[PDB]
């Protein structure tokens, strides 16, 4: 079992709408929604640390900062990024990090 | 024959004794490598924590304190208070010094 | 109950 | 937040629920009646608990 | 005499609330709230207007660090007070004390160190292997002292502007005289 | 970004390979693999982001990422973090990476 | 006689007890201990220095017999020897024979093991090379 | 390290923490302590001035035994002492370590007289950071009058171009 | 472990030391004597 910050993601909220619509249609029960969001979330991790080259830095200003329960809330204003060069600018955004301790 | 060092003595006995080369070699040195592991824990509400200590009490009767808190990790205080609140440790028996749950929870 | 360390000749 | 953060009182055993039922009955300075007792914890009707408490 | 005056740099008041605290709740409501239950048994606080910083604890006492003066404590102190009535707890002013101050100041002469540990020695204690700060502790008041070969001084350890101050001027002379150069 | 497009069709078939033995102990018909693929296709397409081939208290379209942090310093202005394996979003355009390393300047 | 117990009978008392090894078991309380520890610590070649002393100060220079005669001091010289370390390690099952291997963590590396009092004009000695006008340059008689 | 500093024959840190391992914060602790009791006592029983016997610097010790570590002539360790002798003078670096205007001086001395030992094997020898060590021979580059021996250049032994650029 | 600590130097040296100073040889005696500098022959 890992963590549960993954559910804030385009495809975690893709995937909550999808289930959230079959449970209207009746045919996924809960307990099945559960289980396979939690393997969505170890498949999704795994093939996200397994495969990928490309890298990333991040300049900016935090504004608002948090460590609550295990996780890092961080708050970002007027942060630049760099792609792989190409930079543009990023109004508001917000860090959102698990410890790298396995859970359970 | 033996091997005589033709240098100066003060270069040989510069590795010798009270001297500024801190040794480097990573033998026999259990000490830094078993005091890296540190147990830090919290105090878990009370009913989660019996819950705990009846099912691994359901799991095996008899428990020492080392085991036991290597098992549910938690600060030795709560889960003593925890241990003789609902159970005891064997004084005399085959299996003393190892907590055994009390007789009026043993039927469940 | 184990002796831990011993010598081995 | 102090309400939600404690989960429920209904355990998964009947000996948590004597445990907890042995504990109020010692913090209370006088004898207790069923109605209390049963309204301590989350449930009312009957069960094993209040036979294994008599 | 003396051709300046100490500034204080840091104060450290703490304060006690009179009730219970859940550094869970205080830590989800709050925005700058740093808990790690597995390595510190509070969860850390701070703002930016005093640039102070709140130590947080369960049984409702209140350490306020970083302050420059007495006043920016007292209204760091009223601005955590006001974040704890507004989270959903209830907490007053039983007591608020100073307990520490310290600041630095400089003489901008070169100070002989080696001729203050010498001849002050019942005072001081001067290890430059560990630290390059001369440690002097005098009896009265019950300030300490870091002296430095380029004239910064750092009075450490007091409670009030008397004892500090009092304590510059006592130190003064004695590492006036010592010139290099 | 093509990388991101290709991590992410990856991601999706890998997602309804892995489980589907799950959904047929589920007991339910062939289609079901089918209809929930064609709906998060159509709105992974509808997101309009990566292109498919398919007074001091704390109170979609907004700019979000998730990630793992391996260790943080924090200083008295800076306040770099040793993020590594996530995904970020930057003006609606998705990106992916090893390692990202903030640099924020306290206020 | 001295010579040859500096030169060959020194190096065979090491030899003959050169190797120590130190056995940690598998300390079984629980099934995740079962690893067995070997802690070797053999000793290699012997190595003596030129007739020497170290003062109070911990400066360490060449001692003349002269000297050593004047100053009261001893007219010795240091015994160094290769020491090489060796630590394995073996996973303990009942049933089956311990198979140690290494972890090649092997540190190696001369440790001073004391000091040899040099008989004089021995091959060690610093007389022994010396001439005539040299043993008078050192105020030592012909 | 009391017993080193009271006979004249003292030590430094690393030499205590070689045999013996002890954190270092406890053991200035320690020591401090250790001369507050001492000193009280010798106040309470019989008087004992210091005269530089527990004193913070003491470089003067410190070169002959660095000296034989490095396997070096005594007009080397002579004009070193010399050389940390007239340290006290420069307020540049009043403020380091001994142990470090030590080897500075050590490695001065050691480019005046032309000994063919790298500054990497010092500082692999004595386990100061070779670019401390550079930092120090360049912060000392500039005094070059105020710390050579002048008796060392009358007799024309050494000369200060031998100093190599920076 | 701290080899400097396993390795006693002072065993061996003082060791020797004391079977050469006194002749007392072992942990029989007169094994070591002063040197007779009385005459050449002697």
């Amino acid at each position: 079992g890992y963590y549960e910050l993954y559910r804030r993601s385009t495809i975690g909220n893709s995937l909550v709408d999808a289930l959230d619509t079959l449970i209207s249609d009746g045919r996924i029960e809960a307990s099945l929604a559960m289980r396979v969001l939690e393997t969505f979330d170890k498949v999704v991790a795994e093939t996200l640390k397994d495969n990928t080259q490309s890298k990333l830095t991040v300049k900016g200003n935090l504004d608002t900062y948090g460590f609550c329960d295990d996780v890092w809330t961080f708050i970002v204003k007027n942060c630049q990024v760099t792609v792989e060069q190409s930079v543009i600018s990023v109004d508001k955004l917000r860090i959102v990090a698990c410890n790298s301790k396995k859970s359970e | 024959r033996i091997t005589t060092l033709d240098e100066t003595v003060g270069v040989t006995m510069s590795h010798t004794g009270m001297s500024m080369r801190s040794d480097n070699s990573n033998f026999l040195k259990v000490g830094r490598e078993k005091a890296k592991s540190n147990i830090k824990s919290i105090r878990m509400p009370k009913k989660e924590i019996l819950d705990y200590l009846f099912k691994l009490f359901d799991e095996y009767d008899y428990w020492s304190l080392k085991g036991l808190k290597e098992r549910t990790r938690q600060p030795e205080a709560h889960l003593k208070e925890c241990l003789d609140k609902v159970a005891t440790l064997v004084k005399k028996g085959p299996y003393a010094f190892k907590y055994t749950l009390r007789p009026e929870y043993k039927k469940l | 109950l184990r002796r831990k360390t011993r010598q081995l000749k | 937040a102090l309400q939600a953060n404690q989960t429920d009182i209904s355990k998964s055993h009947d000996s948590s629920k004597l445990l907890w039922a042995t504990e109020y009955i010692q913090k209370k300075g006088k004898p207790v009646l069923v109605n209390e007792l049963l309204d301590y914890l989350s449930m009312k009707k009957d069960d094993k608990v209040i036979e294994l408490l008599k | 005499t003396s051709g300046i005056v100490p500034t204080l740099q840091n104060i450290v008041a703490t304060v006690t609330l009179g009730c219970r605290l859940d550094l869970k709740t205080v830590a989800l409501h709050a925005r700058n709230a740093e808990y790690n239950p597995k390595r510190f048994a509070a969860v850390i606080m701070r703002i930016r207007e005093p640039k102070t910083t709140a130590l947080i604890f369960a049984s409702g006492k209140m350490v306020v660090t970083g302050a420059k003066s007495e006043d920016d404590s007292k209204l760091a102190s009223r601005k955590y007070a006001r974040i704890i009535q507004k989270i959903g707890f209830a907490a007053k002013f039983t007591d608020f004390k100073i307990q520490n101050i310290v600041g630095s100041c400089d003489v901008k002469f070169p100070i002989r160190l080696e001729g203050l540990a010498f001849s002050h020695g019942t005072f001081s204690s001067y290890e430059p292997e560990l630290f390059p700060g001369l440690i002097y502790r005098m009896v009265k008041p019950k300030i300490v002292l870091l002296i430095f070969v380029s004239g910064k001084i750092v009075l450490t350890g007091a409670k009030q502007r008397e004892e500090i101050y009092q304590a510059f001027e006592a130190i003064y002379p004695v590492l006036s005289e010592f010139r290099k150069m | 970004n093509a990388e991101a497009s290709r991590v992410y069709e990856i991601i999706v078939e890998s997602v309804v390979n892995e489980v589907r033995e799950d959904f047929e102990n589920a007991g339910i018909d062939e289609q079901t693999l089918q209809d929930l693929k064609n709906i998060w296709q159509k709105k992974l397409t509808e997101t309009k982001v990566t292109t498919f081939s398919w007074d001091y208290l704390i109170s979609p379209d907004e700019n979000l990422m998730l990630c793992l942090y391996d260790k943080v310093t924090r200083t008295k202005a800076r306040w770099k973090c040793s993020l590594k394996d996530g995904v970020v979003t930057i003006n609606r355009n998705d990106y992916t990476f090893q390692k990202a390393q903030v640099e924020a300047e306290w206020v | 006689s001295f010579n040859q117990f500096v030169d060959y009978t020194l190096q065979d008392i090491i030899c003959e007890d050169s190797t120590l090894i130190l056995e940690q078991l598998a300390q079984h309380t629980t099934e995740s201990d079962n690893i067995s520890r070997k802690y070797e610590i053999s000793f290699g070649k012997i190595y003596v220095t030129k007739p020497m002393v170290n003062e109070s100060d911990g400066v360490t220079h060449a001692l003349y017999p002269q000297e050593a005669r004047l100053r009261n001091l001893t007219y010795s010289s240091g015994l160094f020897v290769d020491v090489k370390k060796r630590t394995y390690e073996a996973i303990d099952v009942p049933g089956r024979e311990l198979k140690y291997e290494l972890i090649a963590e092997e540190s190696e590396g001369k440790v001073f093991i004391g000091r040899l009092p040099i008989m004089l004009r021995s091959k060690n000695c610093y007389l022994s090379e010396a001439t005539e006008s040299d043993l008078y340059k050192l105020k030592e008689c012909p | 390290l009391i017993g080193c500093r009271r006979a004249e024959v003292a030590r430094t840190f690393k030499e205590i923490q070689s045999l013996i391992h002890v954190k270092t914060k406890e053991f200035g602790k320690t020591l401090n302590i250790m001369k507050n009791i001492l000193r009280g006592k010798s106040e309470d029983g019989f008087l004992k001035i210091d005269t530089d016997n527990m004193s913070g610097a003491q470089n003067l010790t410190y070169i002959p035994r660095f000296c034989s570590h490095l396997g070096l002539p005594m007009q080397v360790t002579t004009s070193a002492e010399y050389t940390a002798k007239k340290c006290k003078e420069i307020k540049e670096i009043a403020g380091k370590s001994p142990i470090t205007i030590a080897v500075v001086s050590i490695y001065l001395n050691i480019l005046l007289f032309q000994i063919p030992i790298t500054a990497a094997k010092v500082g692999q020898t004595l386990q100061v950071t070779e670019g401390t060590i550079k930092s120090g021979y360049k912060i000392l580059y500039e005094h070059r009058d105020k710390l050579v021996d002048p008796q060392l250049i009358a007799n024309g032994v050494v000369s200060l171009d031998n100093l190599p650029g920076v | 472990f701290n080899m400097k600590l396993a390795i006693n130097a002072k065993t061996i040296t003082s060791g020797l030391k004391y079977a050469l100073a006194t002749g007392n040889w072992g942990e029989r005696a007169g094994v070591s004597q002063v040197l007779n500098r009385y005459t050449y022959s002697s």
